[PDB]
């Protein structure tokens, strides 16, 4: 003799001892990323080429 | 005679029960299944 049993409801486990199946459908997917950057340029000049009488002192 | 029907008793009271069947035996006037799943599911 095995205990009540209903109707129409569905077969789930209710005790220890039932069987279930499990569907393993797993998808994870992570990522990550980042930067940085710098610059800098510089550039000086100044030539004389022909410097008049009066300024020759300096 | 005229307390009863006036008063009730303390702890005499009714509660409410529920549930799903199914009734057969109609003359073709029961569910379009095609419509309602649970029906041909229970």
């Amino acid at each position: 003799n095995y205990g009540y049993q209903p109707l129409f409801e569905d077969r789930r486990p209710r005790n220890i001892g039932d069987t279930l199946t499990i569907v393993l459908q797993e998808n994870v997917s992570a990522s990550k990323s980042s930067s940085a950057n710098a610059s800098r340029d510089g550039k000086t000049s100044f030539g004389f080429d022909t410097v008049p009488r009066y300024l020759q002192g300096l | 005679e005229r307390i009863r029907d006036l008063t009730s008793v303390q702890g005499v009271r009714e509660n409410s029960l529920i549930g799903y069947g199914l009734v057969v035996g109609l003359d073709g006037t029961g569910d379009q299944t095609t419509q309602t799943p649970f029906t041909t599911q229970t």
